[PDB]
RNA sequence: GUCUUGGGUG
């Protein structure tokens, strides 16, 4: 839950996430890359 | 931001008595008097005063706090005598003492004129 | 002072120069009974001039 | 309101 990984406020109106949060991001763009090599082409050293 | 008021030593406060007297029932004959708002210039000249009266048999004053503005004098007396009593004989004592003392002063200044 | 009375020991006097260093007890002088926590741990935060 | 760096205190 967001609890674990609150966000910030810098100047009244600014916010940054927490590094959780950007790792998460990253995997899950990690997890969409991975869902297309498998519905088109891919030669074996784009898959690993 | 927590030093208290300079004028506290000595201007007494609506609810604070001047002078305040409780019995020593241990001994016979003994009073605690409590003076609020005075300090060592009181207390040293009566506890000298009254030292040297026959009929005084203990007295004594301390200041338990140097932050606080007060002192605290026992004083006994002899079977007949009243610790009250011969606390007015010695403030009158006193002050008979100090008029000679300022006539004197007076007299001798004049004739240094 | 108090008494006019000598002491009894006398006293090393004289003049010395002191100085006045920073540390005052009022810059340092903290009490908190509740206020501002932390985002994340919800426990006290750090700081007097934070309370 | 957050993280690092620096100067310090007992």
């Amino acid at each position: 839950p967001p609890q674990v990984r609150p966000s910030i406020a810098m100047d009244e109106t600014t916010q940054g996430q927490d590094d959780l949060t950007h790792k998460l991001s990253d995997i899950l763009k990690a997890n969409i890359n991975v869902q297309k090599l498998e519905m088109d082409g891919s030669p074996q050293h784009i898959i690993n | 931001m927590n030093a208290p008021d300079r004028f506290e030593l000595f201007i007494l406060p609506d609810d604070v008595p001047k002078l305040k007297i409780t019995p020593d029932s241990r001994v016979p004959n003994c009073i605690i008097i409590k003076f609020e708002r005075e300090d060592h210039t009181l207390a040293n000249l009566l506890r000298e005063e009254l030292a040297l009266y026959p009929d005084v048999t203990f007295v004594a004053y301390k200041v338990e706090h140097p932050l606080f503005a007060n002192f605290v004098m026992r004083l006994q007396t002899e079977e007949g005598t009243r610790p009250k009593q011969a606390l007015e004989r010695a403030c009158a004592s006193i002050i008979n003492k100090l008029k000679t003392l300022d006539h004197k002063f007076n007299e001798e200044w004049n004739i240094k004129n | 002072g108090h008494t006019g009375k000598k002491l009894m020991a006398q006293v090393f006097f004289g003049p010395t120069y002191y100085q006045r260093l920073r540390h005052m007890v009022d810059d340092k002088i903290h009490a908190r009974a509740r206020g501002p926590v932390q985002v994340l741990t919800r426990q006290p935060v750090e700081g007097r001039s934070r309370d």
